[PDB]
DNA sequence: CAACAGCATGCGCGCCCAGGGCTGATCGTGCAAAAGTCGTGCCAGC
DNA sequence: GCTGGCACGACTTTTGCACTCGACTAAAGGGGCGCGCATGCTGTTG
């Protein structure tokens, strides 16, 4: 309705909204505005990625309209407010961000064009042999690299994500004797509707009792003090109150339990039974696998088979494949550096 | 408005003929209200809440 | 194949706004398909 | 937009309770009559020639047991709003308007000479108009586009339902429950109470007035409805109509 | 008598927005009347010159 | 507890204090209001009170 | 300068360019009203 | 040459509502393009230019019609 | 004893803010067809 | 010949209709007003 501040909206501006605003105000032709609108949607909240170019060209359905037309227009779009916008590959991002250094920057212009244009793939590790490639030495190259490292990446300045999306918790786990104890914190027609409320008010009091109950059984199923969490099956919680698996997983999926470590509520009931006599499921396998891979490789061992042998020494019956596959995942440099 | 017994003339601004219509309301601290009134035809009536 | 204009589709020039009862058939002409369930947005997925 | 399909066509309280009642004065019935017999109460005998009972009359349930006892068949009386749809469907506009104007010609007292002219100018409006009277009580209920019912997002996340959404949720619950009990082939009592409950629900989604209480247990307040939804002051004052809040301005 | 005389205006859009909206729109919906846009409030609400 | 801290928290008769001026403080803390919980909904009160 | 969305844009772009010309359209809030009356079983449509 | 009062240009064309139409149709030309002022510019905006040309009697509805027919005939 | 005209009571307009306030949860009940992922083996690179 | 990546399989997880009846004792509000229109009961005209 009106005359009050109903949550009508804010109409904030994202990056694509703002870029399109910036396109509205620039001297594009009828067609070039179609290519521009075609590119600004391709852009991402991350900036740099304008995804595939030749799909931008082919998306228009031929009829002339070469590659060069989208290329020029593309450059000009890449030139709008947040300096380096879009482009591709980060290389051209840093070349567009480097396009304006005012040209009055000492030593930076040339060196920066050489480093940023080409050979930047080898600049990851360190200088080393690159120092011999560009003939530079001492701090001449190091100061240019200070500028290159001073650039930042793409957009993510427009952002428009003021919403942190907090957790709000649901049930509090007051820590007891090296464990956890639940408390669960935080005329006649409508009169007959009043009655439904009595039932809703009676169920509202038991809503906390379900959280404290399932929470108590969840604390009894997995040891808190132990590394990760003891392996459990939904059949235990389904054994206690005799509730269906999907229902319990739904309650733990919706609500989020706050313990002293982890905010992480439905992950405390999901585990494997390992299917082995000698033995914390995949939690400690992948967790402690990445932990053992954290301190290792004095220089560049890059050996996942040695880590698989170390896992087999612990009595987990490693397959040298599964263990290495789960260990090398999630950004793990293992086996990649070989 | 304090609890206890109250009286009102209505100032005969209803019936357009004019009268004196004397109604008495009892006001508790918490509970129902009893208000006795007069009819245009001069009969006492009881209202509850 | 593109040159796609949302702004240009409605220039519609009218006179006299008209009014009348809506038949169930005309209702179904407006209808995009039926809403069969009361719930709104899933609280997990954060999708409708 | 959207739409929802109703089991038993009900309400549309916008007509009928906006005085005067077009459904009342169209069918030559008092609004206590039709208002009384929309939900529950009487059975609203319709049609059924060759008997004691007339065309538009009502009766008590005990009089219905006596009716089916004596007359049996040839008395057809639909208790829900379908009798208003049936009666309303069987209304023949041309002949009735004509004989009513003729009847007006020989009349005398100015009292009866007014009502009649109201019915002539009404029914005549339906003829020249081209609307079917049936349409007044509605079957398919259209639903309002999503973005103009926004969801009132909270402080910590976890969006809470707006005021107008509650009415749609409610109607949908009663529609699904009346459909479920209707397809179940169950007694007329409970599905009857479901017809009642759903006319209450749709009439509450179109106007939270019309009768009493409405509201909720939310701290209550009448809530708001699509009627109330009309531009802040229930004029189009606000928002439009001379009243835009505005740009390049300061103070 | 000036409120009677507003509500009785030929254009169903004005006078709907004056006072009584339910009533107005019901007379208009049943009757099937067209606005013609001939006065100043209608033109405003549609957004056109007066 | 929820009833008591509900009162003092939120209530028409518990309001934030006027803290500019001493005399604002004072005159806030001796004030007699006709409004609230106990009566005088206003706009409907009339011109005699 | 309030609810015409395409027309606010065109307006401001012409101003930046020195045109000072309006290109007025139809304000949102009318459109809304037409949906909200369509939400009762009344059609209101704009006839040319 | 800021104009405080339009009366002088209103005697030229009756009903100012007409003046405003003619003033702005003439000013539009100089504003957007494809015209030059008939009167020496005093640095003023184009609107005042137009009202001055109306106050001088150089421009009016008939004159703009004759110029329109002349420009359409010459094109 | 008939219909007709009048007096009266009730109901719905207006005025006008008024403030929020909220609520999220919940709950299940089977069974069954389809799919995400961990495990194991096979093939290719060094 | 050894390690790492990926393909194939099983499992076990994900996902789709369709119902379930329960019920209890309050919680309060609450000093405008006009204006008009309609319904209803009364009353007097013949």
């Amino acid at each position: 309705d009106d005359e009050l501040p109903v949550y009508q909206g804010e109409t904030t501006q994202t990056l694509q909204d703002y870029l399109m605003w910036q396109v509205e105000l620039t001297p594009f032709t009828d067609t070039d505005r179609a290519i521009a609108t075609s590119i600004v949607d391709a852009v991402d909240d991350t900036g740099y990625l304008t995804i595939q170019i030749e799909d931008i060209v082919d998306s228009i359905g031929d009829d002339e309209i070469g590659l060069e037309e989208v290329e020029a227009v593309l450059k000009r779009i890449q030139r709008f407010d947040p300096v380096g916008v879009a482009a591709k590959d980060l290389r051209d991002c840093l070349l567009i961000q480097l396009s304006q250094f005012a040209k009055e920057t000492p030593w930076l212009e040339e060196a920066r064009l050489i480093i940023s244009d080409h050979l930047d793939l080898l600049a990851n590790h360190d200088f080393r042999t690159l120092m011999r490639v560009t003939r530079l030495k001492e701090e001449v190259l190091k100061e240019a690299v200070n500028l290159i490292q001073s650039l930042d990446x793409x957009x993510x300045x427009x952002x428009x994500x003021x919403x942190x999306x907090x957790x709000x918790x649901x049930x509090x786990x007051x820590x007891x004797x090296x464990x956890x104890x639940x408390x669960x914190x935080x005329r006649s027609n409508l009169q007959e509707a009043r009655w439904l409320i009595k039932s809703l008010e009676s169920a509202n009091d038991t809503l906390l009792r379900v959280s404290r109950c399932i929470v108590e059984q969840q604390q009894a199923f997995f040891e808190q003090g132990e590394e990760y969490m003891k392996p459990m099956v939904l059949a235990d919680i389904a054994q206690a109150v005799e509730m269906h698996e999907s229902t319990i997983s739904r309650v733990t999926t919706q609500k989020y339990l706050h313990s002293p470590r982890g905010i992480x509520x439905x992950x405390x009931x999901x585990x494997x039974x390992x299917x082995x006599x000698x033995x914390a499921s995949s939690t400690a396998i992948r967790a402690l696998v990445k932990k053992l891979i954290a301190a290792e490789n004095p220089a560049k061992p890059l050996s996942d088979s040695k880590l698989t042998s170390m896992l087999s020494e612990q009595g987990i019956m490693v397959a040298r494949r599964t263990v290495a596959k789960y260990r090398e995942s999630l950004s793990i440099p293992p086996s990649n550096q070989r | 408005r304090s609890p206890g017994v109250f009286f009102d003339s209505d100032k005969g601004k209803t019936h357009s003929s004019g009268k004196v219509l004397y109604n008495a309301r009892i006001i508790p601290y918490r509970g129902s209200w009893l208000d006795f009134e007069f009819d245009p035809k001069d009969n006492l009536f009881v209202r509850i809440d | 194949l593109l040159k796609f204009l949302k702004a240009q589709t409605k220039t519609e020039e009218f006179d006299a706004i008209k009014i009348a009862l809506a038949s169930p058939d005309m209702i179904r002409s407006w209808s995009f398909g039926e809403v069969k369930k009361p719930e709104t947005i899933n609280y997990r997925t954060f999708k409708p | 937009m959207g739409h929802i399909e109703l089991a038993s066509p009900t309400a549309h309280i916008w007509f009928l309770k906006s005085l005067p009642s077009r459904i009342g004065l169209l069918l030559d019935m008092p609004l206590r009559d039709i208002e009384r017999v929309l939900y529950f109460e009487s059975y609203v005998v319709i049609e059924g020639g060759m008997t004691n009972l007339e065309r538009q009359q009502i009766l008590t349930e005990e009089q219905y047991l006596d009716a089916l006892e004596e007359f049996g068949d040839e008395f057809d009386a639909k208790m829900g709003a379908e009798a208003i749809q049936a009666l309303l469907k069987s209304m023949d506009l041309e002949q009735e308007c004509e004989q009513l104007r003729e009847e007006l010609n020989e009349t005398n007292s100015e009292t009866k000479r007014k009502k009649l002219t109201k019915r002539i100018k009404l029914l005549e409006a339906f003829v020249q108009s081209g609307n079917k009277p049936e349409w007044m009580i509605l079957t398919v209920l259209p639903v309002l586009p999503p973005d103009l019912r926004p969801l009132v997002p909270l402080d910590g996340g976890r969006f809470a339902t707006s005021d107008l959404n509650d009415l749609y949720r409610r109607v949908i619950n009663r529609n699904n429950r009346l459909k479920r009990l209707l397809d179940l082939a169950a007694p007329d009592i409970i599905v009857r109470n479901e017809k009642r409950m759903l006319q209450e629900a749709v009439d509450a989604l179109l106007d939270n007035g019309r009768r009493g209480r409405a509201i909720t247990g939310s701290n209550k307040r009448p809530l708001k409805s699509l009627a109330d939804m009309i531009k802040g002051k229930q004029g189009r004052f606000r928002q439009n109509l001379l009243g835009k809040r505005v740009d390049y301005s300061g103070r | 008598g000036i409120t009677k005389a507003s509500l009785a205006t030929e254009s169903f859009i004005s006078a709907a927005s004056f006072q009584e909206t339910t009533r107005v729109l019901t007379e208009a919906a049943v009757a099937g009347k067209r606005d013609e846009l001939r006065g100043l409030k209608e033109n405003v609400i549609v957004g056109r010159l007066i | 507890s929820a009833a008591v801290k509900e009162f003092f928290g939120s209530s028409q008769l518990s309001q934030f204090m006027d803290q500019n001026n001493p005399l604002s403080e004072i005159t806030h803390k001796r004030r007699i209001s006709a409004l609230g919980p106990g009566g005088l909904t206003r706009e409907r009160a009339g011109f005699e009170v | 300068k309030s609810d015409d969305v395409n027309g606010r844009t065109k307006m401001y772009k012409n101003i930046v360019d020195g045109n000072h010309q309006m290109e007025p359209g139809m304000p949102e809030s009318f459109n809304v009203l037409l949906k909200e009356i369509r939400s009762l079983g009344i059609n209101i449509e704009l006839e040319d | 040459m800021a104009r405080v009062t339009v009366q002088d240009a209103v005697e030229k064309i009756g009903n100012r509502f007409d003046l405003v139409l003619v003033a702005a149709r003439r000013a539009r030309q100089m504003q957007v393009g494809g015209k030059d002022p008939l009167v020496p510019e005093e640095n003023d905006k184009t609107t005042v230019i137009a009202l001055r040309e109306i106050e001088e009697g150089l421009i009016n509805n008939q004159i703009l019609d004759v110029r329109e027919r002349q420009e359409q005939q010459e094109q």
